[PDB]
RNA sequence: UGACCUCAAAUCAGGUAGGACUACCCGCUGAACUUAAGCAUAUCAAUAAGCGGAGGAAAAGAAACCAACAGGGAUUGCCUCA
RNA sequence: CCAUCGACCGAUCCUGAUGUGUUCGGAUGGAUUUGAGUAAGAGCAUAGCUGUUGGGACCCGAAAGAUGGUGAACUAUGCCUG
RNA sequence: UGAUGGUCAGAAAGUGAUGUUGACACAAUGUGAUUUCUGCCCAGUGCUCUGAAUGUCAAAGUGAAGAAAUUCAACCAAGCGC
RNA sequence: AAGACCCUGUUGAGCUUGACUCUAGUUUGACAUUGUGAAAAGACAUGGAGGGUGUAGAAUAAGUGGGAGCUUCGGCGCCGGUGAAAUACCACUACCUCUAUAGUUUUUUUACUUAUUCAAUGAAGCGGAGCUGGAGGUCAAACUCCACGUUCUAGCAUUAAGCCCUCUGGGCGAUCCGGGUUGAAGACAUUGUCAGGUGGGGAGUUUGGCUGGGGCGGCACAUCUGUUAAACGAUAACGCAGGUGU
RNA sequence: UACAAACCAUGAAAGUGUGGCCUAUCGAUCCUUUAGUCCCUCGGAAUUUGAGGCUAGAGGUGCCAGAAAAGUUACCACAGGG
């Protein structure tokens, strides 16, 4: 009845440098507004990705890091 | 409460004779044109009004004007009495768009005679006419020059399709207090024309061609 | 080292209030029996009882009055209005 | 003074002249309507008996209601001390 | 009932009881030693719990019309309803 | 001993309950007590300045009352031709918009403390800053943090020793500054006045008649037909057979 | 029920019709409301709202000449009554 996909806003992830490809991938929220800032409600998601993507190497394909 | 203070216009014409002959100025006298500010009205919505009483004094000390036709017309404005017509274009124009945009643009006022009302909505109507024309009431036994030099006199105060209309007329040759209260002379159908009468005013504004406004209503 | 303002103390100097009476008077507060042939609004009654405050009188009083007249002219009381 | 038929005044209804702030005026003539009326005044005052109403109301009589006060020397319960 | 409290008091108070108290406590009820047990019913009347949407819904407040008094309408707390 | 049972009285009282009418209390709202900031959706008002048609005028009107180079100049020029309405225009008004000043303005959130509210103490050490160490790892230069005299023992701790300047006194010992006693709470509570709810806890009152006692029943309580009714009319009973509120 | 003054219906007309073929089938003061007259008043003078009057209906009292009304007393009271 509103598509509430209008009102998010696409951020991108980063990884810490300890690992290789610092480019997880991308997350969304609801869009900052007046009320509440996008940013706060943000800080505290934890994202679970697999090592060997954080590496390259498929060696490490068994064990997956929260960010 | 009836926002009518002659005193303060009064000392307000005096400040319009301030820059009409204090102040500055070419030198002398002009087109006196004190404003109002209209509100609490609607130009939509409700009708229309008219007023139009020959004001005390001579307003328009140079009018301008236009005697149509010739019939019972111009013989009784020959000699003393300029302007007049040849009628002419009133067997030939009445195709041409101009002749009588260019008269009706040119001078400020024609007549209505006794053979008029034929040519005001047959010759023009759609024309000109309703445009905004308005044939002056003259037939042989009237008032003659009396009647016509006060159509000088003879104001309007029509409504139309905007809050402003603030007009005026005169000239500064009037004595110290002649305009003031002719002035207020004139407020009469301003205020009977509108829905709630002397309650839609806005604002007032005293001016000339010379001023802009002294602190009025 | 002195003013001012505000606030205190004294067995300071000198004063003043309280309590009483009940017939009348100025206020507060305030019932019910009763009448209504029942009864609740009403009546008894703006009364009894209760409280504060006076005097020889008290109170009121020299119009933010009455009027609607050809106008009267502080207050109070009697007769009348009724 | 009695019965009866009328007249007059007010209310109600009907008619509606000359006239006119053209909506006022209301002449004239009527109506099984109506008034505690007019129609050559009878009242005012004092007193008395009888009768009426409000009053304690012929005298005495409740069970009740209200206001303001006095009691825990008996007795109920708590506390203190024996 | 965890004290900004429960239960109770006072006409009010910068007022009180529990309270020198704090859930092994205070306050309110029912039943009535021990033994053995206390079944089914929450539809009714109570008591209790949420209120995100929500019928009803006061004063004030809001909007409209009016010259205004006023009228009409929307919104509408708790409670009821659910 | 003016029946206490029974009945009558338009006499009560004690008690009960969604009987009638109210009420202390309490709950909910509004107004007052009530002040200072920030943000949100937005509305306004006020100061600016700026903005515009479909043709035609190549020329962007969006308004309606008028002449003349005003401003050295003369870019553009000032009614005459092109439009329904005119090309420097002005004197100013009138509308509207879409930009800005930081104006009041409604509803939601969270900051303040001085009103108000709770508590303690013989109003004792509060707030801030700084000395001293312990750390951070120093990467300029000391920014951040912590601590800043008492813990085997049922003792003792009271009216300053010591040092500096000379001034029977001044200072340090016992760091400076602000004189907010210290916390909690806070424009909400509370309190005042109305308004809605709740309110046998309490208040006041009522709770027909007839009647083979009263009660239950019935209505003979307002009524109609035929009869009892005894040949005018009238005539009673909780007499007889029945009816009416349509 | 019988007429008086209107306006109608019906019938050729005479006539008849003022509810039901007759004997039952219903309702005061106070308040409200509607209709009528468009009349009187708001009392310092007016206009328009509002209000109040005069006349006729409706809303109802069935205990029907017309209060607004639940129980209990074996804790009980009083005035009386054969
Ligand atoms: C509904 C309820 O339970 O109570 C109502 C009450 O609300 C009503 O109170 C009215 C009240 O009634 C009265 O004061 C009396 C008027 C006349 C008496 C009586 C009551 O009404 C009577 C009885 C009966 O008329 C009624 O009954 C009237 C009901 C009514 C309703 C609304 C307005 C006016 C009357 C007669 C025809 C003549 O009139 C009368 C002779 O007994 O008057 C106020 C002005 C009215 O606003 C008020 O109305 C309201 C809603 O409150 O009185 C009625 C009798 C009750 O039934
Ligand atoms: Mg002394
Ligand atoms: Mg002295
Ligand atoms: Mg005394
Ligand atoms: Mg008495
Ligand atoms: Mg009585
Ligand atoms: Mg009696
Ligand atoms: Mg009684
Ligand atoms: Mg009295
Ligand atoms: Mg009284
Ligand atoms: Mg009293
Ligand atoms: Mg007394
Ligand atoms: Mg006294
Ligand atoms: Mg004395
Ligand atoms: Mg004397
Ligand atoms: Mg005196
Ligand atoms: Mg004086
Ligand atoms: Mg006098
Ligand atoms: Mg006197
Ligand atoms: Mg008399
Ligand atoms: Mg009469
Ligand atoms: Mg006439
Ligand atoms: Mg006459
Ligand atoms: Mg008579
Ligand atoms: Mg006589
Ligand atoms: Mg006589
Ligand atoms: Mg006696
Ligand atoms: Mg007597
Ligand atoms: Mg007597
Ligand atoms: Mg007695
Ligand atoms: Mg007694
Ligand atoms: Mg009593
Ligand atoms: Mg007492
Ligand atoms: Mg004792
Ligand atoms: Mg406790
Ligand atoms: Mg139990
Ligand atoms: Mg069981
Ligand atoms: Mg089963
Ligand atoms: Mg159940
Ligand atoms: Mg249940
Ligand atoms: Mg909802
Ligand atoms: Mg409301
Ligand atoms: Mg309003
Ligand atoms: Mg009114
Ligand atoms: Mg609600
Ligand atoms: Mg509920
Ligand atoms: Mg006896
Ligand atoms: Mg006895
Ligand atoms: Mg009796
Ligand atoms: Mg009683
Ligand atoms: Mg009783
Ligand atoms: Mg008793
Ligand atoms: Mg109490
Ligand atoms: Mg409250
Ligand atoms: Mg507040
Ligand atoms: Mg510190
Ligand atoms: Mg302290
Ligand atoms: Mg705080
Ligand atoms: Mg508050
Ligand atoms: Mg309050
Ligand atoms: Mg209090
Ligand atoms: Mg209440
Ligand atoms: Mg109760
Ligand atoms: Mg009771
Ligand atoms: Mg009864
Ligand atoms: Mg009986
Ligand atoms: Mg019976
Ligand atoms: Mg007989
Ligand atoms: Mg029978
Ligand atoms: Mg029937
Ligand atoms: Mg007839
Ligand atoms: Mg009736
Ligand atoms: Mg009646
Ligand atoms: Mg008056
Ligand atoms: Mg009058
Ligand atoms: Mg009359
Ligand atoms: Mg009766
Ligand atoms: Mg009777
Ligand atoms: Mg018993
Ligand atoms: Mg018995
Ligand atoms: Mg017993
Ligand atoms: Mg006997």
């Amino acid at each position: 009845v509103v598509d509430p996909f209008t009102r998010k806003d696409w951020f991108d992830i980063k990884a810490p440098t300890t690992f290789e490809n610092r480019n997880v991938g991308k997350t969304l929220i609801n869009r900052s507004t007046g009320l509440k800032n996008a940013a706060d409600g943000l800080k505290g998601r934890v994202f679970e990705v697999c090592l060997a993507d954080l590496q390259g190497s498929e060696d490490h394909s068994y064990r997956k890091i929260k960010l | 409460m009836s926002k009518i203070t002659s005193s303060g216009v009064r000392e307000n014409v005096h400040k319009l004779l301030e820059y009409s002959t204090e102040t500055k100025k070419r030198n002398f006298l002009e087109t006196v044109e004190l404003q109002v500010g209209l509100k609490n009205y609607d130009p939509q919505r409700d009708k229309r009004f008219s007023g139009t009483l020959k004001l005390p004094q001579v307003p328009r000390p140079n009018m301008t004007i236009c005697i149509f036709g010739d019939a019972f017309d111009v013989d009784r404005a020959k000699s003393l009495g300029v302007d007049a017509m040849s009628v002419d274009d009133l067997k030939k124009l009445n195709k041409n768009k101009k002749l009588i945009k260019k008269l009706a643009k040119k001078y400020n006022a024609f007549i209505a005679s006794e053979v008029l009302i034929k040519q005001i909505p047959r010759l023009l109507g759609p024309t000109l006419s309703k445009a905004g024309k308005f044939p002056t009431p003259v037939s042989h036994n009237d008032d003659l020059y009396s009647k016509v030099t006060d159509v000088k006199s003879t104001i309007k105060f029509q409504l139309k399709k905007v809050l402003c209309l603030a007009v005026a007329v005169g000239n500064v040759d009037m004595e110290e207090d002649v305009l003031v209260n002719q002035i207020m002379m004139a407020a009469n159908f301003l205020v009977s024309l509108l829905k709630k009468n002397w309650q839609n005013v806005g604002s007032l504004v005293i001016k000339s061609t010379m001023g802009p406004s002294f602190r009025i209503y």
